[PDB]
RNA sequence: GGCGCAUAAAGAUGAGACGCGUUUUAGAGCUAUGCUGUUUUGAAAAAAACAGCAUAGCAAGUUAAAAUAAGGCUAGUCCGUUAUCAACUUGAAAAAGUGGCACCGAGUCGGUGCUU
């Protein structure tokens, strides 16, 4: 677990992964683009949940709601559940 | 109209705002383009600029390092067939084109499908009696017979593309190869690296051990029980447990701050090892190299290991046999299987999706998969042995073409393929006439000096053609000057120093540099000869001393080394109190080490004359990597050296860059003093100081003289001087984006020059915020001062790391359980009233750091002084506190404060620190920033070279506007909205032009450019408060904010009350009106208009996604060449749009297919681009669309802003979907008590905010229900999620009556479901609402664009609705 | 903000080479059951499958060739994912040019007056 952790397997998984933020900028909003197309995907940091715990937090299933058009790249962060917790 | 601007300098945001002298905001209406109803909008100067980041160039640079080696290899190949062109020809002649047809389907093939031998009979009698090329291979280095053609270039042509590292440098031999020399030259460098706790390793047999199969794991502990003893987990051990293929930890190894784990199969490890060495210092690079060599020793031992026909066969043979494993443990275990399991024997070998068999082989998997997967199932089978010491020994079923490959020495290949060549010299005489040209193809490599092979036509390289004709392998000699282009690639490779541009900087392992480093850890030691009590900086009689001592003896020199061996031995002093080396250096002599024991010649090394000499040594050995360049440059040397060393000193190798130069070392002197910066570290008198004086030393020259290079020759443009910089790319874009925000600003305001120009820059940072990264170091100051006490605190009370960052239990785990002013013992449950004073108070610096707040029961027990700490109290405890020093609770300078009752009171050197820590900046890049900023707004001149400085220059700190933000209140929650960053630089030009008001007498120290040098060793007064309106001095209390208050407290409850509208004695102007500025800057922050332009781009990057995916037939894959199907053969898919074209054209409608005008989205690929440009109406034509009209092809990019009904405002994101693009007016009580709400626990100061905000917290309940209000009937308005609306607002009214902070907190969260950008997701209590997005795009065709000008200053507004 | 020892550090940058991985094809699948197809003896079924198909059971199963951002022209054993960018006005580009002021109030800026 770690920042690069998610930067450099979510890299290595071919998708693209910039992220932008630093002082005094308090904010971390990273980008996914799970197509590249402008269905980008983020996620912020606020002060009680770092950006790890709220993507595990916010993927222990797999795609199960609404939209029918990013259900693979969840199916991409299922595999990336497991991998950090047990190296 | 007198006016100024405030900045502010993020990486993703540039804060914009305009001021007056009275500090109301200036609103202007302005003139409105294109096609409305209305032509004016009024709006207020004052705004941000919203962008993404500034990418580095790494990706580019090794996307181009992969198409020039793929482009290599396939010349290789070209090179190849162009020696075997003809006699191939002479036998059968559509052989090579069958080679180049190999991909297609057999319909679009116009060949036999079979292109090795072109029938089915040889084919398939081919593979049965050669199934791989390796068998074929190993036939051809063992025959006698003649063979075929085709056969042989087969298997050339195999042996060409696959060469493995020149990366060794010689033949094969044990000087390089073999695991005995190079273990103990790991010995030698670990036992000679450390001096200390010698190793041996003399009588075992690493080769024994390492070189045999057994257990990885299992080896591990047996060369641990070889050696004598380090550990399990040794540095040593896990050095060599690393250099095996295990990844083990070093963070308790070195006692670092995370885990350090390193793979040396990963791709990580050449940078995270970086990361790794700026955490422990480049000493240890060199031993991590020579564990990465003896691991690649292990790995060759590992892939050779057959030993008996060894003449020319050293590889193919061991293949096979790896083959033949493969084979009989294949079929023992589907024996295995079959015998005890008729079930999931079709779930391993017919699979292909579960890590199993069939996805090893066929499927998509690897190695570590399968093995995983089979481990349990294969260790549940029933009789199963001598198959798990495969498993452990990653012996079962591995295949040829591995990850192990990189092991490869070339010369395996070399020779394996000269054997061939040898048996193959007689039968057909053109390789007999080619195999020089043979071998020379294979061992050619490109020098690192050379570069790539341009004609002027490369923006990279620098070649220079001694003949012309073609840049062929046969004849490289022939063209290259490599004196005139290795000479350019010594100067396209070195760095110009920002302290001394126009010369290039040194290596980094220069004598010189050594000198300038060894000489600048020994200034700053200020030793204590038991007897005078003084500190006294050293001598160059005692340094040049200690230098003809210890640091021409070893290189790790300890503290009891230095005062042993020196202070007793020459000195005869017992107890030596050298402040300030700790333990160890963070300088050594180590290349005089190594060249020293190289030639061992001490005079040679202490000559004043050979010291050019070997900066020509450093300098070779620095840079140039192929060894016939670094020998040659040193035949001019050839006469100092008789060859003995030279047999080893091609070998030794430097890496690294001085961050300085000669230049600014032994170059430029003091005109007053005749020294150089050698010589000022050598002779410094009795104020020996550190290289940071000798340059902001502003009574010496050298600031000047620094200063008088910094300006630039005959200067470029913006361009280049913004390429000069240093820093991040996106840092960079920050500063162009402001000089262009400033420009069309000031063409604004009338095209009049402003007046001040405030800046505010400061980022970067990855340090995780300190939430836990602080606690295991303070954490670890509890552990060394309970270590060195042993009174166990942590016996009666263990506490937490959650409540180790509060700073009242951390004071009072500090201080030992006893309080500081009087002799007594702090309770442990009364620790709430009991009370944190400071050293010196909260009137002349604002610091709330462990070196100033202290913990007590009473503010009185200090004593009764605003001063210093009373002599009641110092002299009073003078012992405890000394216990406190010699146990290191304590720093020097903390010591000094608690000390400071010593000085008497605080003195004309105390306050010129205090007033000097404000407001010094101390950042270079910031400093470049105004010179840039200073170039373009000043340029009137006069008769003489007089910059006529009309625009000021100010650059605040962020500490200032900061404390000031947080004192008055005017708070700041990063999370409602994106209107912060302009509020942040409104305040820094209120700060900023309030210290040019107040203050103009010291401009010269937080402006850049020549004003007056009266400083506060007049402007400070020597006693007492001045006289009212006849103050010379600036004031006494250090703190530059007080006259923005009414109550300035005393430590004694004493109000210093200053007057109310504050002027200037000298001036007899105001400065302050306290009575309206605080309703007035209050109502600007309120201002529910703040301009917000997130800047458009033109989308660039890569072509799609890179994953190849198997042949489907879907129609939206991309063929990867246009001759290929993208059904038949596959592609890519998800390309990248740049921009999104709007058309109006028709389209053929219904069966009919008549022309239906339409006007409708398009996106674009990259990969369409300049087909775009070149022609767009017959891209559009061929895309399928009649009657383009040309002036209504509107271009709209990403970012780009439309307008709907109620000021909807929606940005594109792309052609597939929207975001959104409103914001939210807020009033400032609403997140003043948001922030008070969420700083409830944390509040941080006096019991009186405390107890006050604490109940003014507890008032306004009213105002949670007004701000879900807010976004309630502001939401149904802009956003439209109409469920997730209902959800959180009946979420809300199910915990009304939660506990109030938290509660708050989930309403911070709440606020993400309004912000800009992309849709999020966020988590109110426990019920995480799902975040939703609008796909659609139908709407924006009814809708109002808008373009935006760089500040939004100039909005045209066009409607698509009113065109045809 | 971390002032993290009152100090303040360290920065973009570009050249060589391996090893993968991915994709398509070559790596003849064998037997039994059932089906579509033409033969065959045929006034019609009727095997000869030479084929294709599907379903069962068997059999092996490691490697090679090619490409690895579409491609471009300047044709090099070079280059193509960096930085750079609203609009309209010219200008090939390079570039340059394009828009009143005070006052009142504030829900995304609005209103009033003057100058024109």
């Amino acid at each position: 677990m770690n920042i690069n952790d998610l930067i450099r397997e979510i890299k290595n998984k071919d998708y693209t992964v910039k992220l932008s933020g630093t002082d005094s900028n308090s904010i971390t909003q990273l980008i996914i683009r799970v197509n590249n197309d402008g269905n980008e995907y983020v996620i912020s940091e606020s002060e009680n949940e770092s950006i790890v715990e709220k993507f595990i937090s916010a993927f222990k299933n797999g795609w199960n709601q609404e939209y029918e058009d990013e259900e693979e790249f969840y199916n991409d962060m299922q595999t990336i559940t497991l991998k950090s917790e047990l190296n | 109209k007198k006016y100024s601007i405030g900045l502010d300098i993020g990486t993703n945001s540039v804060g914009w705002a305009v001021i007056t002298d009275d500090y109301k905001v200036p609103s202007k209406k302005f003139k409105v383009l294109g096609n409305t109803d209305r032509h004016s909008i009024k709006k207020n100067l004052i705004g941000a600029l919203l962008f993404d980041s500034g990418e580095t160039a790494e990706a580019t640079r090794l996307k181009r390092t992969a198409r020039r080696r793929y482009t290599r290899r396939k010349n290789r190949i070209c090179y190849l067939q162009e020696i075997f062109s003809n006699e191939m020809a002479k036998v059968d002649d559509s052989f090579f084109h069958r080679l180049e047809e190999s991909f297609l389907v057999e319909e679009d093939k116009k060949h036999e499908r079979h292109p090795i031998f072109g029938n089915i009979v040889d084919e398939v009698a081919y593979h049965e009696k050669y199934p791989t090329i390796y068998h074929l291979r190993k036939k051809l280095v063992d025959s006698t017979d003649k063979a075929d053609l085709r056969l042989i270039y087969l298997a050339l042509a195999h042996m060409i593309k696959f060469r493995g590292h020149f990366l060794i440098e010689g033949d094969l031999n044990p000087d390089n190869s073999d695991v005995d020399k190079l273990f103990i030259q790991l010995v030698q460098t670990y036992n000679q690296l450390f001096e200390e706790n010698p190793i041996n390793a003399s009588g075992v047999d690493a080769k024994a051990i390492l070189s045999a199969r057994l257990s990885k794991s299992r080896r591990l502990e047996n060369l641990i029980a070889q050696l004598p003893g380090e550990k399990k987990n040794g540095l040593f051990g896990n050095l060599i447990a690393l250099s095996l293929g295990l990844t083990p930890n070093f963070k308790s190894n070195f006692d670092l701050a995370e885990d350090a784990k390193l793979q040396l199969s990963k791709d990580t490890y050449d940078d995270d090892l970086d990361n790794l060495l700026a955490q422990i210092g480049d000493q240890y690079a060199d031993l991590f190299l020579a564990a990465k060599n003896l691991s690649d020793a292990i790995l060759l031992s590992d892939i050779l290991r057959v030993n008996t026909e060894i003449t020319k066969a050293p590889l193919s043979a061991s293949m096979i046999k790896r083959y033949d494993e493969h084979h009989q443990d294949l079929t023992l275990l589907k024996a295995l299987v079959r015998q005890q399991l008729p079930e999931k024997y079709k779930e391993i070998f017919f699979d292909q999706s579960k890590n199993g068999y069939a996805g090893y082989i066929d499927g998509g998997a690897s190695q570590e998969e399968f093995y995983k997967f089979i481990k349990p199932i294969l260790e549940k089978m029933d009789g199963t042995e001598e198959l798990l010491v495969k498993l452990n020994r990653e012996d079962l079923l591995r295949k040829q073409r591995t990850f192990d490959n990189g092991s490869i020495p070339h010369q395996i290949h070399l020779g394996e393929l000269h054997a061939i060549l040898r048996r193959q010299e007689d039968f057909y005489p053109f390789l007999k006439d080619n195999r020089e040209k043979i071998e020379k193809i294979l061992t050619f490599r490109i020098p690192y000096y050379v570069g790539p092979l341009a004609r002027g036509n490369s923006r990279f390289a620098w070649m220079t053609r001694k003949s012309e004709e073609t840049i062929t392998p046969w004849n490289f000699e022939e063209v290259v000057d490599k004196g005139a282009s290795a000479q350019s690639f010594i100067e396209r490779m070195t760095n110009f120093d920002k302290n001394l541009p126009n010369e290039k900087v040194l290596p980094k392992h220069s004598l010189l540099y050594e000198y300038f480093t060894v000489y600048n850890e020994l200034t700053k030691v200020k030793y204590v000869t038991e007897g005078m009590r003084k500190p006294a900086f050293l001598s160059g009689e005692q340094k040049k001393a200690i230098v003809d001592l210890l640091f021409k003896t070893n290189r790790k020199v300890t503290v009891k080394q230095l005062k042993e061996d020196y202070f007793k031995k020459i000195e005869c002093f017992d107890s030596v109190e050298i402040s300030g080396v700790e333990d160890r250096f963070n300088a050594s002599l180590g290349t005089y080490h190594d060249l020293l024991k190289i030639i061992k010649d001490k005079d040679f090394l202490d000559n004043e004359e050979n010291e050019d000499i070997l900066e020509d040594i450093v300098l070779t050995l620095t840079l140039f990597e192929d060894r016939e360049m670094i020998e040659e440059r040193l035949k001019t040397y050839a006469h100092l050296f008789d060859d003995k060393v030279m047999k080893q000193l091609k070998r030794r190798r430097y890496t690294g860059w001085g961050r300085l130069s000669r230049k600014l070392i032994n170059g430029i002197r003091d005109k007053q003093s005749g020294k150089t910066i050698l010589d000022f570290l050598k002779s410094d008198g009795f104020a020996n100081r550190n290289f940071m004086q000798l340059i902001h030393d502003d009574s010496l020259t050298f600031k000047e003289d620094i200063q008088k290079a910094q300006v630039s020759g005959q200067g470029d443009s913006l361009h280049e001087h913004i390429a000069n910089l240093a820093g991040s790319p996106a840092i960079k874009k920050g500063i162009l984006q402001t000089v262009k925000v400033v420009d069309e600003l000031v063409k604004v305001m009338g095209r009049h020059k402003p007046e001040n120009i405030v800046i505010e820059m400061a980022r970067e940072n990855q340090t995780t915020q300190k939430g836990q990264k602080n606690s295991r170091e303070r954490m670890k100051r509890i552990e060394e001062g309970i270590k060195e006490l042993g009174s166990q605190i942590l016996k009666e009370h263990p506490v937490e790391n959650t409540q180790l960052q509060n700073e009242k239990l951390y004071l009072y785990y500090l201080q030992n359980g006893r309080d500081m002013y009087v002799d007594q013992e702090l309770d442990i449950n009364r620790l709430s009233d009991y009370d944190v004073d400071h050293i010196v108070p909260q009137s002349f610096l604002k610091d709330d750091s462990i070196d100033n707040k202290v913990l007590t029961r009473s503010d009185k027990n200090r004593g009764k002084s605003d001063n210093v700490p009373s002599e009641e109290v110092v002299k009073k405890m003078k012992n405890y506190w000394r216990q406190l020093l010699n146990a290191k609770l304590i720093t020097q300078r903390k010591f000094d404060n608690l000390t400071k009752a010593e000085r008497g009171g605080l003195s004309e050197l105390d306050k010129a620190g205090f007033i000097k820590r404000q407001l010094v900046e101390t950042r270079q890049i910031t400093k470049h920033v105004a010179q840039i900023l200073d170039s373009r707004m000043n340029t009137k001149y006069d008769e003489n070279d007089k910059l006529i400085r009309e625009v000021k220059v100010i650059t605040l700190k962020s500490k200032l506007v900061s404390d000031f933000r947080k004192d008055f209140q005017f708070y700041k929650v990063r999370e409602i909205n994106n209107y912060h960053h302009a509020h942040d630089a409104y305040l820094n030009a209120v700060v900023g032009t309030a210290l040019i008001k107040k203050y103009p007498k010291l401009e010269s120290e937080f402006v850049y450019g020549d004003y007056k040098v009266y400083d506060v060793r007049k402007m400070i007064a020597k006693s007492e408060q001045e006289i009212g309106k006849a103050t010379a001095k600036y004031f006494f209390y250090s703190n530059i904010m007080n006259f923005f208050k009414t109550e300035i407290t005393l430590a004694n409850g004493e109000i210093r009350k200053r007057p109310l509208i504050e002027t200037n004695g000298e001036t007899g102007e105001i400065v302050w009106d306290k009575g309206r500025d605080f309703a007035t800057v209050r109502k600007v922050l309120s201002m529910p208009q703040v301009n917000i332009v997130k800047k458009t781009e033109v989308q660039t990057g890569g072509f799609s996604k890179e994953s190849i995916l198997p042949k489907r037939n879907s129609d939206k894959l991309i063929a990867r060449k246009k001759d290929w199907d993208p059904k038949k053969y596959g592609g890519f898919d998800s390309p990248t749009v740049a921009y999104s074209v709007l058309v109006v054209a028709k389209v053929e409608k219904g069966k009919s297919k008549k022309l239906k005008s339409v006007k409708e989205l398009l996106g674009i690929t990259i990969m369409e681009r300049s087909s775009f440009e070149k022609n767009p109406i017959d891209f559009l034509e061929a895309k399928g669309y009649k009657e383009v009209k040309k002036d209504l092809i509107i271009k709209l990019p990403k970012y780009s802003l439309f307008e709907l009904e109620n000021g909807r405002k929606r940005m594109l994101a792309s052609a597939g979907e929207l975001q959104k693009g409103n914001e939210l007016a807020l009033p400032s009580k609403y997140v003043n008590f948001l922030y008070l709400a969420s700083h409830y626990e944390k509040l941080k100061g006096s019991p009186e905010d405390n107890e006050q905000k604490q109940l003014f917290v507890e008032q306004h309940k009213h105002y949670l229900d007004e701000i879900i209000e807010q976004i309630s009937e502001f939401s149904k308005r802009v956003i439209l999620a109409d469920a997730n609306l209902d959800k959180v607002l009946s979420a809300y009214n199910k915990h009304r009556d939660k506990p109030i902070r938290e509660q708050a907190e989930n309403i911070i969260h709440l606020f993400t479901l309004t912000n800009l950008g992309a849709p999020a997701a966020f988590k109110y209590f426990d019920t995480t609402i799902d975040r939703k997005r609008y796909t659609s795009t139908k709407e924006v065709l009814d809708a109002t664009l808008i373009h935006q000008s760089i500040t939004g200053l100039y909005e045209t507004r066009i409607d698509l609705s009113q065109l045809g």
